[PDB]
């Protein structure tokens, strides 16, 4: 019951079991995020 | 012109002449005038939007549309006072070539 991801063949990917038991082995995502650094050219409106 | 002031505008076109050249008294008509066919006026910022891997960077014309550099342009004098570092880096090589 703790390990339906490892043992059970009818396990759906992403299905937890949170209210009753802490399923001990799940299918997580791992995000390789990239954080951009903003550095641009600043202009100014001309005269007239 | 007696007091070293001059009327009119200024043209920056590549002219590889070998014979006579007279910059103050130009013979025939000027190449284009603001509002002519396929002549665009630069916007008041003089900004340039840089396009990515393999395209060409474009000026932002009168309005908000980005128009490409190689063609004709009407640079008002005020925009050139706040975009000379963007003039001399981008459009001025397309004047020389």
């Amino acid at each position: 019951l703790r390990w339906p991801g490892l043992v059970d063949p009818n396990y759906r990917v992403g299905t937890n079991d949170l209210p009753n038991r802490i399923t001990l082995y799940n299918s997580l995502y791992r995000y390789n995020f990239t954080y951009p650094t903003l550095d641009g050219i600043m202009y100014v409106r001309s005269a007239t | 012109n007696l007091f070293n002031v001059a009327r009119g505008n200024l043209y920056l076109v590549q002219t590889a002449t070998n014979g006579n050249w007279s910059p103050m008294a130009p013979v025939a008509a000027p190449p284009f005038v603001r509002g002519g066919p396929n002549v665009r006026v630069v916007g008041r910022f003089g900004t340039i939007v840089p396009r990515p891997n393999g395209l060409e960077p474009q000026l932002i014309d009168d309005g908000n549309v980005p128009r490409d550099i190689a063609g004709d342009w009407v640079y008002p004098s005020d925009v050139l006072q706040v975009s000379v570092a963007v003039f001399r880096d981008y459009v001025w090589p397309m004047v020389k070539a």
